[PDB]
């Protein structure tokens, strides 16, 4: 009996600035339908632990491999077929209808399809009623939603493909509402489709509630790998966060809640 | 918002109407006339393609051949190759001078955080320099070359021949097509070079020959006009406030645009005073200015 | 020692930004201005704060119109913290907080300014330029400032207003903040009013709680007077539900799956 | 860092020996030479005090007068009391062009949200426009009056007489004492208009008192010397690098190291070639332009 995976694997990443190993020996996995959350406090390194596990920037010693190929030797289409990556600044000082900007998402793909994808995904991400509007004009929720239909737009194809969506850490003036909206989305399209979303937050209740396991970064390595009841509780959170939290139980699920004292 | 083909439809007829109107307004008719509206409309056509690749790839609606000062730097390479094949000496000096220049205008737009502020004061200092310098020869040196030459990097076309005009159009007829093939990587590297990385695009390749393209542009229609400033800045504006910015219909509409406009400035130039031949660029300075203050406001 | 709020109102261009608002923070007593975005709690700040000149309404401090405070006596009373600094120029720590003892004649700066910076954490950053300071650094080095302003060597009454946080400031460094304030409010006689998007740093550290939306105050009680599931369904979009503080008997808001 | 008094007084035997010096380098001694270098120190003392004042009220780093592009808009104001007590004219010119322009800035920084892009951009658009306009008159009328004005607005000294300098200081000397005065407030308004608001001061009174300042100031200095852009950007940054930002020991400092570059820039110009008048603003931008984009990378 063989259980064959979609496996994003990572073995022993290093990134150095000038010696200084931000990331210093990190390991993990992301498998196909799960939706996983890199955590930690401020100068951990997730940004940078995600454009490495992204391809963007290239490891010291370690390796990354993609569906048991090296991301060094996948070639630049067909990884943008793969793999997709959601970041929440908005960098045009164009006016580029967001249409446009979504149809951009269809780049690795020959035109093929692209009104059918965007279709689905502008109906899915709440789009529709911006089609026809300037990026520049949109509100920070319009903007959550249209990165996000982006990102979507690039990764529809019309067969069950496994493929993996990264999600950079959120913009600071994105309220509660649009990271719960965006998160719970995310979550479930886990649920239906053969896709695994790799998310980077802040927020550690959005964290336990919405992923499946955890991976808490510090100081370049990782000190946490599991479900959200086996990482987020209090004497870990002690450990390496600042904040006098504290850890309870979620009234409404049967998650870890982390609360603030008096 | 207006469709694209009618935009450059309307463009094109109006270009021709423009040259022939302008030529309206006979060795003079055949070997001056001819070949400087000509080089109005090649030039034209160099410094609006050019702005617009440079607005691109920095991603900034201000970045201008000749308010980055990378116009100047071409202009005084040409400088120092008169102080000490010979278009061809003033294409290679002043190709070398705007790429020297425009790779220091395109290392400080990346690696520092994206500011329009930045690049435009490393114009301002650039500029500043150049301009100086010149003034300042005028004090030190004198003969012919130096006032000749210090009322041509005012940015004037009342030198224009068939030569000059026939190696400037070799040099940026096909760089401007090939500005063309490249609008797709260009249109992906406005999201950002990382998210762009992403899709599919060499960034740095992209970066690379857009970078190259711009400087060949203004190397060539610098080394034949001068200093022109607002060319490469205005024309990107006015097609892309009635076409999407979308660089297929950008560029070409922009081409027709610049060369439109660059020669309805020459030939008002050459014209607005009884034999009179002032510097385009006084012209192009003058409307140009108050202009792009009111912009800003 | 009172700060009146008397049916404050606030227009830009025919538009109510603040309705008709009533108010009062008493001295020894931590209040916080709550609500989602655009409800106006910034512009509410700047009209208890006498910045920005009510319509109709009047805004009385102890007992007397803001109209006719005079500016130095003010100074002295009331103090304004925000997070966002506008330094372009190397200014020291030092430097920058002695700047708060603007109101008094240089009379005793150097008493005040031990103390201050000795019980904001700073010292250690006295001889810095302002503009490298991380954003912790900063929120002690502004709350520094403030305290600086509001120090004299007498018991007496003043008011210290806190703006909204900026959005890089972790959690460690508002919970920090709020909590000196808050012991500080039990001390000396000082009066707290902080604008706080997180309801439970509302709840945890805060006396009253003004709930504000539309320009209008649509609630005004502690903790548990307020911040309930009703009332946070009703005026916040988030998907927010309301239990109970597993250590302290406060209430608790938390996010549904 | 250094002592302030030590720096004064530095700074203050810098420029006596600066002067005595100049002076080396018999109605010429007396009336000519010593009121230029007179007039070369009460210049640069208007430009650094007028700087660093501007540089403070818009809290901005690069807050220069003939870079906001005040200096432009007064001496195009001189320009137009030629074209149609004399000193006082354009006394009163140049100063309605700076007050004017200086309040089209002013207003710019504080509404919308600080940035010193903005700003420096309204900056090219104004500099721009004047550099054109005046060039434009070059080719439009011919006389004595327009090639003088011209060379004059290029920023020199070379027409100093003790009537001008005697106007001129007794504008720009008291102003430089009110900008002393004035050093309280100008600290507490780097903390932002509502900060310093809350700290007791008048902000609007302290925000006309320095436009105003810095508007007399270089209305006088421009009309007695024409555009010169750098004097009021380096020397603060020079000084301020070695005191604090504390405007007691910053505006002071300022006015003798603007006395002290300007004066070394206008005896290096008169100087630096042989029986050669060549404007000290070609040396001041000479010099300022590739420092300052030093500054920058």
């Amino acid at each position: 009996a063989v259980t064959p995976v979609a496996l994003l694997e990572a073995s022993h990443l290093h990134y150095h600035v000038q010696q200084q190993a931000l990331i210093n020996d990190v390991s993990l996995h992301i498998a196909s339908g799960e939706m996983v959350a890199i955590i930690g406090p401020n100068g951990a390194g997730k940004s940078t632990l995600l454009r490495l596990l992204t391809g963007y920037l290239s490891p010291s010693h370690g390796e990354c491999h993609l569906l048991g190929q090296n991301l060094n030797s996948w070639q630049p289409k067909a990884l943008a077929r793969t793999r997709a990556v959601m970041r929440q600044y908005s960098e045009l000082a164009f006016p580029f209808s967001v249409s446009e900007v979504i149809q951009m998402g269809r780049a690795p793909y020959g035109g093929s399809q692209d009104r059918q994808a965007l279709q689905q995904v502008m109906a899915q991400t709440d789009c529709l009623a911006l089609a026809q509007r300037d990026y520049r004009v949109l509100s920070g929720g319009e903007q959550q939603r249209v990165q996000l239909a982006r990102v979507l737009a690039q990764l529809w194809q019309p067969q069950p493909t496994p493929r993996w969506l990264f999600l950079d850490e959120p913009t600071s003036a994105l309220d509660l509402y649009h990271q719960q909206h965006t998160l719970r989305l995310l979550r479930q399209l886990t649920r239906q489709e053969p896709l695994a979303v790799c998310c980077v937050l802040h927020d550690l209740n959005l964290a336990a509630l919405y992923a499946d396991r955890i991976m808490l970064l510090a100081q370049g390595k990782l000190v946490a790998c599991g479900t959200p009841e086996e990482v987020l509780n209090a004497e870990t959170l002690t450990q390496w966060y600042q904040a006098d939290l504290g850890v309870s139980r979620h009234p409404e699920s049967a998650l870890p809640q982390i609360y603030l004292r008096q | 918002r207006v469709q694209p083909r009618l935009m450059l439809g309307f463009l094109l007829i109006l270009l021709v109407i423009l040259a022939l109107g302008s030529a309206n307004m006979w060795h003079i008719w055949l070997n001056i006339r001819l070949p400087r509206v000509l080089l109005a409309v090649v030039v034209g056509c160099a410094l609006a393609v050019s702005g617009t690749i440079m607005q691109g790839l920095f991603r900034n609606p201000l970045a201008d051949p000749g308010l980055l000062g990378i116009s100047s730097g071409a202009a005084l390479c040409v400088g120092l190759i008169i102080v000490m094949l010979a278009l061809y000496s003033h294409m290679v000096g002043a190709f070398i001078g705007s790429l020297a220049i425009s790779t220091i205008i395109f290392t400080l737009s990346r690696w520092g955080h994206g500011n329009l502020a930045r690049l435009l004061l490393a114009g301002i200092a650039i500029n500043a320099l150049c301009g100086a310098a010149v003034g300042v020869l005028t004090y030190i040196s004198d003969d012919q070359q130096l006032r000749q030459f210090s009322l041509w990097s005012m940015g004037s076309l009342g030198q224009a021949q068939w030569s000059t005009l026939l190696v400037a159009s070799s040099l940026i007829l096909p760089t401007c097509i090939l500005g063309l093939l490249q609008a797709r990587q260009l249109n992906l590297l406005q999201l950002g070079d990382e998210e762009a990385h992403y899709l599919g695009v060499n960034v740095r390749q992209a970066k690379l020959r857009l970078l190259l393209l711009s400087a060949i542009l203004i190397g060539a229609a610098v080394a034949v006009s001068g200093v022109i400033g607002f060319i490469g800045l205005v024309v990107p504006h006015l097609i892309r406030m009635r076409i999407g910015a979308d660089h297929r219909w950008l560029l070409p509409g922009a081409a027709l645009g610049g060369a439109c406009l660059l020669l309805t400035a020459d030939t008002l130039a050459r014209t607005l005073v009884a034999p009179a031949e002032m510097p385009v660029g006084l012209l192009t300075s003058l409307l140009g200015g108050p202009y792009f203050l009111w912009l800003i406001l």
